[PDB]
Formats: structure tokens, sequence, C-alpha cells
């Protein structure tokens, strides 16, 4: 009925999680894939 | 144990896969004869590779200041 | 780092005895020199080449000189280490008994025995490559022993002025003996404040305090509480034996506890331990560490202030709990303005061949610091020394060797000998003030 | 194949698990050879130390091919332009790396990304025990030198040079070693505890290789590589400035102090006090900045127990 933003420990881990995944992102691609 | 190459760039690598130990889930490194004259000619060949031997070659720097062979100078 | 212990005096060689045994035990060497080990598994994850002479045989010959002038101490150490210790580094005094219970007859006898003390040293440290330092075991008031640790120290500090020599002093509760004493310790004392690397005090009154709740009493003994004068030197070095990846050599360890080039006389503490070590948590361990009733020095002080704490946890320490108590402890500890307070907190590890090991999902560990009231130990001796050795017996007659060479080498000696003690107390206070370095870094 | 003895061999080379000793010994031999290479020196002669090195590799059992294997090699950047660059960190010192030519079939599961990755374990690490053993020989000359021994320069000195320098220089190994022992206990040491407790008895290898480079990103994903690497240069060059600075300047306040020079009665040694005085001024003032950017730094994570140790030790009485 209201507009309530998502949960906070999820956003938070998401931000982890993502910044982790960039991270070897680069790596895979420094070492071609 | 280790069978190891020595690279000019320091890699040190295992020359091959490197094997399981005795425990297992279920022999000498000796030279045949090709492998002998071939230490052998790698040993001649080394020698005569080191850059002042080379003077067969356009390869050799010849000298510097000289313009020769170093041997031409020796 | 190769350290070379020096046993000096019969409490110097009684503590030796002590520490040797419980390094017999942490790493599995028998009391012959050999590894208990099984040579089945040839990588020990430990390292006893600091303290041992490993050999190409089995065997580890202990890095000590054993030092005295009554070769029975020495002997019934040797006698049970039956194969352990090198007999070439043991030194008697010979040439006669010393003559009663003065620093200056200890300090004679090394005196004309110092090359030969010295030799010693050096054929230990030949069988050292990366020579770092040494350990003197010693009692503070001994004729010998105090007498010949201001011997060795003396010759140490000039023949090896990069090497480390620190001391671990052991203090008698002060009782009537003091007239002479106090004197041993004061003389001695200026020569260890002038001349020795960090020092560590064992105050007997201490281990007595604690002995007589830990030690099966009525054996409470100071040749008994050796094992807790032991405890703590091996878990100080515990770091260096069965190193992990933090604190690998003393020159680390002192980098942090050593505010000055003033010689510091640290206090120690520890608790649970288990010895011929239940704790709960090393949140706890940690807390309880801050209390002096764990401690080896009787300070007995409410709020003294700190400077330089450090602390050991071996075991399956978790940090959640280090972390907790440094909150709680950072909160409720004095120290001045002029500096922040820093905790030094390093984790060890249980010796791979503890028997207890396998069942330790417990913690302990040991607290050393920086006591603006470390200095208590030498109160009751400094004020005995000020109306005794004024003008007593005790000033002139006990005196042998360079000592008495005249009156007026005693006269000065001790007057001198008490002002550079008073001297070393009046910096412990100095530093408990601001002005130690409002007077300093605002002046520009 | 024993990969767990293999891998503790890999830890204590690149992580340094349990192995504080060998990282000493090595760096103390070679400790004034980390000097050089990376103030623009095309440095082709440093195979003093790579031979340094291999001596030392020789002495190692030979049972560990993981030692066997070992190698020297160098980069082109150094550690911190390595980070900005694959951290994405807000925008030189140090080309050396070492590295391992894994065997097939160990190197299926110790992937050239678990690698790399510990090559920038280690060479951080590296650093920071390269800052600490450089504060560790600065104490030993200052409170062991007889410089210690100056009383022939009067209170004005004693106080305003002498225990400045002290405790400037103490303040600085409470620092550096309040961080090392944040990175070794807070991050180092669990994620080797996670290693072992994750493999235990294993049923799946993905799940080895899984944990493995997992680990290896948390600690390349810590706030100290992060975000707060640019402030630690600035205490690298800190340290090492002051570092240069003692023993060279200890020597000569030596022209002052006749306890020592004893000839000398030069406006010289007046000039050397002053400078002595505006160094050591503004060396504290650095750190400090250092000190206050570094505290607000952490202070403004959006919200951290491995920082609040570190901040206790930092934070102003
Ligand atoms: N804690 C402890 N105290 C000791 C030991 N042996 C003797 N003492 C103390 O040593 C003090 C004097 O020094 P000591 O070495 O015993 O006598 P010395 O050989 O004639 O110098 C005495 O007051 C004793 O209380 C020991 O092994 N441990």
């Amino acid at each position: 009925d209201v507009p309530m933003s998502q949960p906070l420990k999820e956003q938070e881990v998401r931000e982890h999680q993502m910044k982790k995944e960039r991270f070897d992102r680069a790596l895979e691609s420094k070492l071609l894939g | 144990q280790f069978d190891l190459i020595r690279l000019n760039n320091g890699t040190i690598e295992l020359n091959g896969i490197l094997t399981p130990k005795a425990e297992v889930l279920t022999i000498e490194k000796t030279l045949n004869i090709d492998e002998l004259e071939s230490v052998h000619n790698t040993f001649l060949t080394n020698i005569l590779s080191h850059k002042l031997f080379a003077t067969n070659t356009s390869e050799i720097s010849v000298g510097d200041y000289s313009g020769q062979p170093y041997p031409t100078s020796l | 780092g190769e350290i070379i212990t020096l046993q000096a005096g019969q409490c110097g060689n009684h503590v030796g005895k002590f520490l040797w045994s419980q390094l017999a035990k942490e790493h599995a060497i028998g009391t012959d020199g050999l590894s208990q080990l099984p040579d089945s598994s040839t990588e020990r994850d430990d390292d006893t080449k600091p303290f041992f002479r490993e050999n190409s045989r089995n065997k580890f010959t202990p890095r000590a000189i054993m030092m005295d002038s009554e070769p029975s101490v020495i002997a019934d150490v040797e006698n049970t280490f039956r194969g352990f210790f090198d007999p070439r580094n043991t030194w008697v005094a010979s040439d006669g008994a010393s003559a009663g219970n003065s620093w200056a007859n200890g300090y004679d006898i090394g005196t004309r025995n110092q090359d030969d003390i010295l030799n010693k040293i050096d054929k230990e440290i030949d069988s050292t490559d990366n020579f770092e330092g040494f350990q003197l075991l010693h009692s503070v008031a001994g004729g010998t022993g105090s007498g010949l640790g201001s011997n060795l120290l003396e010759a140490l500090c000039d023949r090896y002025p990069k090497k480390i020599l620190t001391t671990y002093s052991v203090f008698p509760a002060r009782s009537s003996e003091v007239v002479v004493q106090s004197y041993n310790t004061i003389l001695a004392l200026r020569r260890l404040i002038e001349d020795s690397d960090a020092t560590v005090v064992f105050d007997n009154a201490s281990l007595l305090n604690i002995s007589g709740k830990v030690f099966r009493n009525p054996n409470i003994d100071l040749q008994h509480t050796n094992q807790l004068i032991s405890t703590i030197i091996s878990s100080v070095t515990n770091s260096i034996r069965f190193p992990s990846y933090m604190y690998s050599s003393m020159s680390s360890i002192y980098s942090t506890l050593i505010p000055s080039p003033e010689l510091h006389f640290l206090s120690p503490s520890f608790t649970p331990f288990t010895s011929d070590h239940k704790g709960h948590s090393s949140y706890d361990v940690m807390l309880d560490l801050l209390d002096p009733s764990n401690s080896l020095v009787s300070t007995a002080m409410n709020n003294p202030t700190y400077f330089n704490v450090y602390n050991t946890i071996i075991g399956n320490v978790e940090p959640r709990q280090i972390s907790r108590a440094m909150t709680k402890l950072q909160q409720r500890i004095k120290f001045p303005s002029w500096s922040s307070s820093a905790m030094h907190v390093n984790i060890g590890r249980r010796s791979p061949y503890l028997p207890l090991q396998p069942n330790e999902n417990e913690v302990s560990g040991m607290m050393l610091s920086n006591m603006s009231t470390v200095v208590n130990v030498f109160e009751n001796a400094c004020n005995t020394f000020d109306k005794v050795f004024a003008k007593g017996a005790f000033l002139n007659n006990y005196n042998v060797g360079d000592l008495f060479q005249s009156m007026q080498n005693v006269q000065d000696e001790f007057a001198e000998s008490r002002e550079v003690v008073q001297s070393l107390m009046e910096d412990y206070v100095a530093a408990e003030q601001d002005s130690y370095l409002d007077d300093v870094l605002v002046d520009d | 194949y024993d990969l767990i003895n293999v891998l503790k061999h890999l830890q204590q080379i690149f992580l340094g698990y349990q192995s504080g000793h060998n990282v000493l010994k090595f760096l103390t031999k070679n400790m004034g050879e980390l000097t050089k290479h990376y103030r623009n020196d095309n440095n082709a002669n440093y195979d003093k130390l790579l031979q340094n090195f291999e001596l030392e590799r020789q002495s190692e059992n030979p049972n560990n091919l993981m030692r066997q294997l070992l190698m020297i090699q160098f980069d082109t950047e150094t550690l911190p332009q390595v980070l900005s660059h694959y951290l994405q960190i807000y925008p030189a010192i140090y080309h050396l790396k070492f590295d391992i030519n894994i065997p097939y079939p160990l190197n299926i599961i110790i992937s050239r990304t678990c690698m790399i990755k510990y090559q920038i374990i280690l060479r951080y690490q590296l650093v920071l025990q390269y800052h600490s053993r450089l504060l560790d020989e600065t104490w030993m000359d200052l409170n062991k030198t007889p410089s210690w021994k100056y009383r022939g320069y009067s209170h004005t000195v004693k106080r305003r040079i002498v225990r400045a320098t002290r405790v400037l220089h103490a303040k600085m190994n409470h620092f550096i070693k309040t961080i090392m022992e944040y990175f070794n206990q807070n991050v180092i040491d669990k994620e080797v505890y996670s290693l072992e407790k994750c493999y235990r008895n294993p049923t799946l290898a993905v799940a080895i290789q899984n944990e493995l480079e997992g680990g290896l990103t948390n600690i390349m994903t810590n706030r100290c590589l992060s975000d707060l690497i640019p402030l630690q240069l600035q205490i690298f060059d800190i340290v090492y400035k002051f570092c240069k600075f003692i023993k060279s300047m200890r020597a000569k306040l030596c022209q002052l102090d006749p306890v020592l020079y004893e000839g000398y009665q030069e406006d010289a040694a007046l000039e050397l006090i002053q400078k002595l005085i505006e160094y050591i001024s503004n060396a504290s003032s650095i750190f400090r900045k250092c000190l206050i950017n570094f505290t607000q730094e952490l202070s403004t994570e959006k919200f951290a127990a491995g920082i609040e140790r570190v901040l206790y030790s930092i934070v102003p009485p």
C-alpha cells in the first residue's frame, strides 16, 4: 500500500558481491578469458 | 625427485605431468643411445655457441670498435 | 636469529633447568638431546635451531653457557639433561668461592675469568651463524648471581655492541638480608640500567602470592616456581619457536615496547595454564590479563600508567572475542595524553607435539607491559640502601676486587648506583606526566 | 598428491602463512637491496639478488616442490598501480613478484587466477614487512647507538629533537604493526581456517576450487587494498624517509655534543639543529595528516572490528 524500499542486508550483500564479481571479471579478461 | 627444467626467463618447469606418490588408487631416468649422443653434441655445440666462437656467422658481433670477430683479435 | 642462554648463579642455573625442561617438552627433544619424534615424518613444522644446535646427529644442543661458582648446581642440571647439554660451555669459578653474598665477589670472580667466560660464549657463537642475542637468567641480589651478571654484562655490552642481551631478573622478597642484598641489587642494577637490553622483572613475592594458589602447597618454593618464570620465557619465544607470520624477531617485539633509549623493566602477567589451562575464551583471557592478580610483579597499583602494552594469546582464538576485549580495554587503561593507546595483540601456536594439543579448544595467554609502577620492586631495597650504605659495615666490608681498591670507590660507587636507580624511578614518573611531551612536541 | 601439503606450502609462500621466519630471513639478507630498482632505474643488474634467492631456495627440503619451483620476476607496474587498475581505486615503489609453474594436474585447481591473486597478496604483505622491518632496524639504532648518550646539546635538543624523534618513531611503529596485525589476523588467518574447514573431508572438487578463489577474492576486496591504499602509500613514503633520515642525521648530530665529537665549534651544528627541528615538526605534521585522513576515510564507511582496532591505536587519548 506504500512505497517501501528493498531489504537492507540484501542490498548490502549485493553491493559486496557485485564488487567481487566485477573484480574477478576484470581479472578473467586480463587472462584473456 | 623432481625433474625440473630451468628456463632463461626464470621459469622452473616440471618436466611433464606431476605424478602421484607411491600411494595410488590402484623407473630410473636413464639415457638411451641417442640421448647420450645428444648430450654430447649439445655440449660441443654449447662450447661453440659461446659468442666468442661464432666465427662462421653474421650473427657474431664483430667486436665493436675493431670490427672483427673476437678470435681475430685474440 | 640465534639465541644463547646465560645461566648465572644458582638462581640462573635453576631457572634454566625449568626453561630447558619446558623447551624439551615444547620441542619433543629428550633429556638426552634427542628428538623424541619418529623420523617417518621429517618435517617438524617448528624451528629448534635458534635454541638448539641441532646436530647432523639426532642431537639438539641447548645454546647455553652454564655459569656458577658452585659447580653442583650446574651438575644438577647436566645430570638431568644427560646428553642434552654440552659441558664445554660450562664455567665454574674454581679459583676461590665467592667471599660471601656480594655482587662484588661475583664480579671479582667473573672479572678474573672474564676471558675464559667469553671464550665459552664465543665457542657457542661459533655454532650460530645468525647470532642475534642472549638471554640472561639470574638473581638480582646474589653475589655470584648479580656479580656474574654484572661482569657478563660489562664484557658483552662492549664485545658485541650490536647484539641483543636481555635480562631475566629474579627479585627476592625483601627481608633482613637486604642490608647486603640491596646493594647487590642496587650496584648490579646500576650495571643493568646502564648496559642491559630490555629486562623483565620477576618478583619472588608474586611468584609466591601465585604459587600459594597454583602450586602443590607446601611446595610453592621459589626454585619450584621457576616453572612460572619458564612459562613466561617460553611464552615470549613461542613466536620464534613455532613462528607464525607476524612477530618473528626480538627486534620486532621491542619495536612497540621500548619508547626511548631508557632501559625498561617490564612486568609480565599470565593466565590460565597447565604444567606438572582450560580457559573459556580469549575475550576473558585478555580482560583477565589486565589485572594485577595475574602479575608476577607485586606493583599493587590501582591506577598505574601503562605504556607499551602487549599480549599474546595462544590457541583457537576467535578474532571477535579479541576485538570485543580490545574495545573495552581501550576504555580502561591509564596512559599519557601525548600517546594514543595501542595495544598489540599477537596470536601464537601450540606445539604440534604438545601432549595437551589434541584436546585444546580453549585459549590462554601472556601480557607484558611498561608500568610506571614496575619500579616498586626496587622500593624496599632502595629505602634500605639509603639508610644502610650511607655509612654502615655493609658499605665497605663486603667489597672485594676493584670495588674495594679504596673506600672512595665504595662510597661513590654505592652513592652513584643509588642515583642511577633514582634517575630510573624519576623517568618512569616523568613519563606519567603530560609534560613529558608537552614540553617537546610543541617546542618550536 | 597430498594436496593439503601442497597448499600449506603455497600458503607459506604467498600468504606467508606460518612462515614469518622465512620472510624475515630473506628480507633481512636483502633488506637494502630494495632501495633502487623502482627509482626509475632500468635495472638489469639485480642478478645477484636473483642468485641470492636461488641460493636460499637450494637450502629448502627437496620434497617441497612448491619451493623448488618458485621464481623471482620483475614487473613494470608497482603494486599500487596494479591495484588501482584492478579495483577501480580513485587513482610507484617495487616491481618485484614471484610465481610458480604449477604443474598439471594440480594447476587445474590452482588456477592462474589463484596465482595472480597470490602475487598480489604477497607483494602487499612484503611491502608491509619491508616497512615494519625498516622501523625495527630504526628503533635499534635510535635506542642503542650512543646518540642517546648526547647530553651536551641541552634540553633544548634533548626534548624537541630527541624525545620528539623517538615518540614520532614509536607512533609509526605502533601504526604499522597495528595495520599488519589487522591484516594478518582479521583477513589472512580467517581465510586459511576457511580453507581447512571447508576441506576437512570434501565432496566436490569444484567446492575446493571455489573456496580457494573465493577467499583470495575476499582478500582482494578488503578495504585495505581498495580504499586505503593511497594513504598507506603516503605512510610508506614517510616511513622510508624517516628511516633514511635516521642514522645519517643521527651521526651528524654528534658534532654538536663533545661526548662524541671530542675540533667542533661551528654555526653549522646550530644550522643542523634548526634543520632537525623544522624537519621533525614537518615530519610530525605529514604523519599526522595521513593519520587524520586515514581516520576520516575509515569513519565514512556509511554504516568493522578490524577497523576499530586500528583506530584505537591512532586516535589521540
Ligand atoms: N625464583 C627463584 N629464586 C631463587 C632461585 N634460587 C635462588 N633464589 C634466590 O636467589 C637470591 C640470591 O641469589 P642466588 O643465585 O640464589 O645465590 P648465589 O649463587 O650465592 O648468588 C636469594 O635471595 C634466593 O631467594 C630460583 O631458582 N628461583
